[PDB]
């Protein structure tokens, strides 16, 4: 059985987002993010907010597959979060909603402690296209985390255009290590 | 929790990113049974799963090597 989109499964996890159970709250903000029915954006916003977690992680998670913009400035909040899976999560979801208010914090995002969030933030600033992104991208070639490496180097491709360019021109001859084959690769696809 | 084959079923939902918090939640648990699921999930066709799939393999591994030179010591 296929199933329409339900106003009354979407009112019951949404009032599921304030269960006394952390289970409940986290299975609620993935069933409304599967649903994506906008309605909500709102409760989800909340959740970012929650005590445990799991449950923020959930919330940012959904929010970035529902993509509604409402929610840029709380996820670029999120972005600061103590939680490591947190922060990647909002990172994918402020990619996802492609909104260029969240490039500056992303571009901080790519200097996090963690490697899974540098490539998520990497990954969004590819999705985003916008420019500012190409120093910092450049930068993150030198990343000890060859996945965050390779990561900036897509993230490079994605972008494009003539800063992209003359700074592959110039690292091609002056970079060493992976940075400078990017360079070079990016030069023979270009 | 016993909540391990819960998370190990949900490796394989629609859903990618109930699939990387399955392999977070796995790796957070630091559980033996999720290393043949998680070794499989380096294969998914999302980045982020994979992602969470190498980070908890780690997690686990870790646990494992801690765990057992805390026995010697």
């Amino acid at each position: 059985h296929h199933h329409h989109t339900d106003p009354e499964k979407v009112e019951m996890y949404i009032k599921n987002l304030q269960d006394d159970s952390y289970y409940v709250r986290r299975a609620a903000a993935y069933a409304l993010g599967k649903i994506g029915d906008e309605r909500a954006v709102e409760p989800l916003i909340k959740a970012l907010k929650d005590e445990d977690a799991w449950v923020r992680r959930a919330a940012a998670d959904a929010l970035g597959q529902i993509g509604d913009e409402r929610a840029v400035e709380p996820l670029i909040k999120a972005l600061k979060d103590e939680d490591g899976w947190v922060r990647q999560s909002a990172a994918v979801a402020l990619g996802q909603i492609g909104d260029e208010r969240a490039v500056e914090p992303l571009i901080k995002a790519l200097k996090d402690e963690d490697w899974f969030v540098r490539i998520a933030a990497a990954f969004a600033l590819g999705e985003i296209g916008d420019e500012r992104a190409v120093e910092p991208l450049i930068k993150a070639l030198k990343d000890e985390d060859g996945w965050v490496r390779q990561s900036a180097a897509d993230a490079l491709g994605e972008i494009g255009g003539e800063r992209v360019r003359a700074a592959m021109e110039k690292l091609a001859e002056t970079g060493t290590g992976f940075a400078r084959k990017v360079a070079v690769n990016y030069l023979e696809t270009h | 929790p016993e909540k391990v084959e819960m998370y190990i079923k949900n490796l394989q939902d629609d859903s990618s990113v109930v699939r990387k918090a399955a392999a977070v939640a796995l790796g957070e648990i630091g559980d033996e049974r999720a290393v043949e699921p998680l070794i499989k999930a380096l294969k998914d066709e999302d980045q982020f799963v994979r992602i969470a799939a190498a980070w908890a393999l780690g997690k686990i591994g870790g646990e494992r090597v801690r765990a057992a030179m805390e026995k010697l010591a």
